[PDB]
């Protein structure tokens, strides 16, 4: 993926997410969590689905139009009628080709940077408190209890309550 | 002391395979088929007037064999040829066969119109035991085999002029004598002639004499013509013996009718989509069953499957 | 002590709306549009050589229908027939005008060469009441209507050589009496014949004898054909009775010459694109006025609008 | 957009920024002002103009073809005629149409990229002066006047003047 | 005291110029050539069965001309028709040679299986100066021109049954005197007919009689039919004068043979792509060397060069 | 380039990289040096050679079609037959035309992610130990020998042991 979030600094997938596309993961004193962010997958699903839809509720109608299959051998006109069509099914089979091929590519990088915005806009929240070990996750310098990462997750998070004591801890 | 906050996204068992402008295979979790590939084999009654040949072309039911005569004035958004059907009328040989099925079956409808002959001063409704109708000899119901009368054939001159206000689909003919003595005897004149015009059009058919590959015990046959008479203008039929006379005229009427071959049973059921195959949803933009179509369908293609990535890329875990 | 710098981007009140992969409707600052769906209503007088038919189609101006002769030699990057357009002269049929008018359209030259082929044995410059070059009798400027003189009408053979180095196009035809009193009258012979043939063609059409729809008063017609001679070869016209003899021939040409069916009026500019509802310009990709085209022209698509983003997305501020 | 700074992190946009595509606004001592960046303004322009020129310098000439209206029924040889001609326009059609989807799509992000490249261009200049607020704005932590200010924007402004002072500022 | 670390990409001195969606002109590293643009100028002997008409048109050999005796039941994936070949047999006109040159092209065999006529009343083996075999006068080797004997040409009526599973070719024709003399000279009767119908369809031609130009020392002509028997039907022909008669029939087959027309070497090589501008390479997605191809072929695209990006952007160093 | 690495925030490239798409150059008590990130460089040749593939192994046959070329002038049919090519060929040309615009334009986006890849890879790597100076070089504030960068550049370098001795560089 062109940001290299998923299946890139971010080692693997969690099959224990059953309820979200990207969510978070913790470790506090209180133990270990997790949960599903529903901004961020729903972003992503929300994005996915109209892609999708520009390309099902699509057909167009076709009524009389040419024979295609012949029981006897005529020559120029019929070779004619042969070529046109086999001509039309490659021009669409490779149009097929190609819109799936750019869709799904398109398709990965979006979810791959969706997943990256996620954790910029933790990053930015979290501001001096942290700091990035490079595996997609953020080591907090500053007691964090259930409630203090739940406000990290719902966004909420007060990074200058905990700033001294976080400041301390990273440079001590 | 310290907390670890970690950020993620989900992966699933099994995932889906898919292709990307990088990768010809890429697991992604999820993902949706855009290629319809299956039928269910039966050809749904409906949105569209569906009408079975049975046994009879749209061609033999258009002249008239006689079992075909229950499709008299039959309609049809999608008349549908079946492979069984046979011919028992009179041989006949038409230039142009394809054709005339298909402005027909794009007319969608047989609607015919008998008009007033005016043939005088020969005999009508010649038969055939070669087009039984009943335990009598017949021969296609819109047609008219003209033969001597009296020890004469006429120098036929007949005319009938479009009065309405839409095109007539006029369909005439010509019969082939298996022999000389075949021709004086049933027309007179040794060489006959038939020729049908408009004031856009004429067509002049020669008969030609000679011996034929029996069909249903006749050597000779019938060459079957047609013609489209406008509003304000009016047709002209000028013979002296070999012509088959027609009884009126078929409605030509534009729309979205057509004809289609197919051996699939119609059932009751609802499907935009039509195939030889069966109908089929429309619901995928793409579908591999036939490139044979009728009405609202996805387009044809090669491929037999094609993903549309539908989840992130799936990264299990060890 | 501080300082606060923020980075932005702009917005605009009234935006755009665009489509994308992700969206059918999205907002941008600024788009373009692609596809050209307006007209001027009028077609240019230029780049191309444009030449009006009138009242006459371009099939009738190579014949030399009398109302058409101010066409004679004519040239044309693009022909333009009028609907309006009528044929004052003897009634014809010719067996694929289509095609006929087609290379005629293409050759986008009327240059028409006298021969002098010589009938021995007939009268010629025959003409009709349905062919009123002026108050008098007349017929086709290019053809010669062939009779009978003093009695009789010989089994013609005439030729004509290509000794140029391009092709020459001969337009004849064949006359269909409208009775057998008319063809002895007229041919003495009881049934004739036409045969026309180069060493690589040969074509032979038989009179056929009959009364059709009387127009401007003739239930006769004639039936039109034509014979490329190519270089080194030569054209023999062979026939004893009924042949309507050429005059002499068509230089053809190949370039970018075309017809078109139109009723827009020809003003005085310059467009590059010509179309039935008139020019229109072509800096746009697509355009949704008419699929029939000429010159230089954006593709013709059914989506009549198209808009190509060329600024960011539009976020405003409430 | 790939990149969530324009409808993303950056809240809204500017309609008072009239001079350009990106820019500054920024608060101090001396007040509150707004620049628009030339050189990333100009950056996106060219790119999307060439874009849009290969779009619509092209047409291509026909001038002989078929026939495509018909007064009269013939069939085999019409139906031909019509079916080639309808399949070549469906096949533009969807040209058209595919053709400013994905246009459009590479156009909202390039801008959204261009906006970003301003950012993280403008975050690597501050240095360890400032910090990175998530809605777009970087807190500067020393006096930085409107010389300051433009040394910033022209991009001649030296971290090394300032540093101590916002070092002070910043962990304490 | 510091350590300094930096990262960077590579460059190369002269790079390769490419296009993208937003620069019809970018630099990178190394790319690659979409476009095949040129060929070996020779022909590959063979993934295909490769057949050089030498002097022979495919037709010529299929009817017998003398000369083209060698291609006598010679087969091929693709035939090659060359610029410089010729004619040196007897004046022949085939209506839709097209077709016919097309459906025996696609066949791709010239197997002439001989059947035993009976044409009882006349003289076969007729022949011409127009076709010498050797120092006599011959004719096409598949056909038998047949004329009077003891003073009479009889009504002929052969039947020829089709008791095989595949399809027959029969390939025959009528003939046009320059005169009426040489016709009743030849044919007796001064209106010869040739009717050639099977229980699907009749074909009944008239002969034509005039002058036409001398094409090796002949002023009459050959016009040339086919009929297609189907497994079940049998041939029958009605003529009692000018008929061309058949010797048998041309076994049908179904494959990847086609046709044409280059003047190519036939080299010793192995390509699977053929132009009529030789063989060519298809590793490449695209050609711009002739849109005429056969076998596993790059589509044919108007462009001469086209660039894939293999590398990234080439930013020089300094 | 959508991340504005190459042709970007870098400068220049190393026409002396020989070994390698991208690299590392740097500058120590003991010296000069420079080598070549394989992990990387294979990570954007590996993409591209697929990319490639799914357009050169792929041709179909075509045998028996259509006349294309005529010695003689016929109207309709031929017209008809004309047309037909033409049209397959436009919409052929346009197909290439397009295809390469928009691999080329992936491809060059591609490369420059896979720049920016590794220099957020190496940022993460050392931490809180080195300072972006915003030319795509870190300034590493630590001594830092051969055997230190290259376990950098190995991806084994273990930012605790000189976080003190930065840390003391980096604010003072
Ligand atoms: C020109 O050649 C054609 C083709 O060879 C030829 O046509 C043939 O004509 C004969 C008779 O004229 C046909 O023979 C009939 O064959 C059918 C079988 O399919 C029988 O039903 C017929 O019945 C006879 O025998 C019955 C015994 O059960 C009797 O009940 C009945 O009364 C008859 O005696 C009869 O045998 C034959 O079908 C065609 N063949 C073809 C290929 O069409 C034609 O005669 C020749 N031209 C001329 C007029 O000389
Ligand atoms: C076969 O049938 C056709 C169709 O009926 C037939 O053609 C018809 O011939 C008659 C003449 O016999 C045509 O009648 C003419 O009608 C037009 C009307 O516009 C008039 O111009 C003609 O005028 C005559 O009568 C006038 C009366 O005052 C005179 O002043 C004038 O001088 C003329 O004598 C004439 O009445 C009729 O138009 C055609 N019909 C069509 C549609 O063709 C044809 O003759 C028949 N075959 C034969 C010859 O037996
Ligand atoms: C209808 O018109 C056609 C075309 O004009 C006409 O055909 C011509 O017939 C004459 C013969 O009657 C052909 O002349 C021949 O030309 C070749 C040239 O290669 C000569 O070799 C032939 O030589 C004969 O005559 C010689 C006298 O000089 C003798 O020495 C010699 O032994 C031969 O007998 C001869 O000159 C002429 O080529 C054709 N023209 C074409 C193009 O066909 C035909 O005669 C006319 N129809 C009728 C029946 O009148
Ligand atoms: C209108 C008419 O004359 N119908 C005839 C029909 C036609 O003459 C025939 O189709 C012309 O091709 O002929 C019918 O007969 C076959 C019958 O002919 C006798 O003359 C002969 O003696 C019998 O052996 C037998 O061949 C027909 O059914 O086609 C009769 C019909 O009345
Ligand atoms: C089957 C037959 O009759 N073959 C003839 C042939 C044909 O009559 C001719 O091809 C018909 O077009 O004619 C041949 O000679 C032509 C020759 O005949 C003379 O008698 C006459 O004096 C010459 O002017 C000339 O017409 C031929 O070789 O074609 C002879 C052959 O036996
Ligand atoms: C449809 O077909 C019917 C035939 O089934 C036509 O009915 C005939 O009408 C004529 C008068 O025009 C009567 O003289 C016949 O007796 C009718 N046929 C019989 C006996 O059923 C009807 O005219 C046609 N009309 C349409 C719907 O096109
Ligand atoms: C749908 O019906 C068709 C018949 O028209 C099936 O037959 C195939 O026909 C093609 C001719 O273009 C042949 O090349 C194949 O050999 C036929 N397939 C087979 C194996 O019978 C076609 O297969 C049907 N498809 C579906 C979805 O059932
Ligand atoms: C965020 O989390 C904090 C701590 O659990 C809680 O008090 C606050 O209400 C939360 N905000 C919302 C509305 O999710
Ligand atoms: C895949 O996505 C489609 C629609 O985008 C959805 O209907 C389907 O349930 C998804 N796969 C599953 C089974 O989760
Ligand atoms: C910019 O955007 C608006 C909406 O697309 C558009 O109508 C206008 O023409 C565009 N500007 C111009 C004139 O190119
Ligand atoms: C028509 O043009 C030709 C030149 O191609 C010329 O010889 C002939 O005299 C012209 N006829 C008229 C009517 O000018
Ligand atoms: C253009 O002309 C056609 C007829 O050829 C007409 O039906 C159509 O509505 C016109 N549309 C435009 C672009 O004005
Ligand atoms: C940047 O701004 C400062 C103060 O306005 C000025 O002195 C300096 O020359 C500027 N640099 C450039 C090249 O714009
Ligand atoms: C580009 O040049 C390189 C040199 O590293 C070569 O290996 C490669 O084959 C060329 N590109 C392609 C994919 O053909
Ligand atoms: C091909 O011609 C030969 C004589 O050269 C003949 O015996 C053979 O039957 C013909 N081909 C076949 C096998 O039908
Ligand atoms: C990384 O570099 C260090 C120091 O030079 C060395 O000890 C270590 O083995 C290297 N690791 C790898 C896998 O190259």
């Amino acid at each position: 993926g062109l940001f290299g979030a998923i299946a890139g600094f971010i080692e693997n997938g969690w099959e224990g997410m059953i309820d979200g596309w990207y969510g978070f993961r913790h470790q506090n004193s209180e133990g270990t969590g997790q949960a599903a962010d529903l901004k961020s997958t729903q972003a992503a699903i929300d994005q996915i689905n109209r892609k999708l839809n520009r390309v099902i509720e699509k057909t167009n109608e076709k009524f009389h139009q040419i024979e295609k299959e012949f029981s006897e051998v005529e020559g120029r006109i019929q070779d004619l009628e042969k070529y046109v069509e086999d001509t039309k099914i490659d021009l669409w089979s490779y149009n097929a080709e190609l819109l799936v091929a750019l869709e799904n590519q398109h398709t990965i990088d979006l979810a791959d940077s969706e997943m990256n915005k996620l954790f910029e806009k933790t990053r930015r929240q979290l501001r001096e408190n942290a700091e990035d070990m490079g595996n997609g996750c953020f080591k907090i310098y500053h007691k964090c209890d259930n409630a203090c990462i739940e406000s990290i997750r719902n966004g909420t998070y007060d990074h200058d309550i905990y700033r001294d004591e976080a400041l301390n801890n990273r440079f001590q | 002391s310290t907390a670890t906050l970690c950020l993620g996204h989900h992966a699933v068992p099994n995932g889906t395979i898919v292709k990307t402008i990088t990768d010809d295979q890429i697991e992604v979790t999820n993902a949706t088929e855009l290629v319809q590939s299956s039928s269910t084999g039966k050809i749904c009654n409906n949105p569209h007037r569906i009408l079975d040949g049975r046994a009879c072309t749209l061609i033999d039911a258009l002249l008239g064999d006689p079992h075909c005569d229950v499709f008299q004035n039959e309609t049809w958004d999608l008349f549908v040829e079946r492979s069984n059907a046979f011919s028992n009328c009179y041989p006949y040989d038409i230039p142009d066969y394809a054709s005339l099925r298909s402005l027909v079956a794009s007319s969608g409808t047989l609607e015919f119109i008998t008009e007033g002959f005016t043939w005088t001063g020969v005999t009508q409704n010649g038969g055939s035991s070669a087009c039984k109708r009943g335990p009598a000899n017949g021969f296609f119901s819109r047609l008219n085999w003209l033969t001597k009368s009296e020890s004469a054939y006429p120098v036929l001159n007949v005319t009938m002029p479009n009065n309405d206000n839409f095109d007539k689909l006029y369909i005439w003919g010509v019969h082939h004598p298996s022999t000389n003595q075949e021709q004086t005897n049933l027309y007179v004149q040794a060489s006959g002639r038939v020729t049908v015009s408009t004031r856009r059009s004429q067509q002049t058919i020669i008969p030609n004499i000679g011996s034929r590959p029996w069909v249903r015990g006749q050597p000779g046959r019938i060459s079957i013509y047609w013609t489209i008479v406008k509003p304000g203008d009016v047709l002209v039929i000028n013979s002296n013996g070999n012509l088959i006379a027609p009884r009126g005229y078929f409605k030509m009427r534009t729309g979205k009718s057509s004809i289609m071959r197919s051996d699939a049973p119609i059932d009751t059921c609802i499907s935009e989509c039509i195939t030889p195959n069966g109908s089929i949803p429309n619901d995928k933009p793409f579908q591999n069953v036939n490139k044979i179509t009728y009405g609202a369908c996805p387009k044809y293609v090669k491929q037999n499957t094609l993903k549309l990535a539908t989840g992130m890329r799936n990264v299990p875990e060890k």
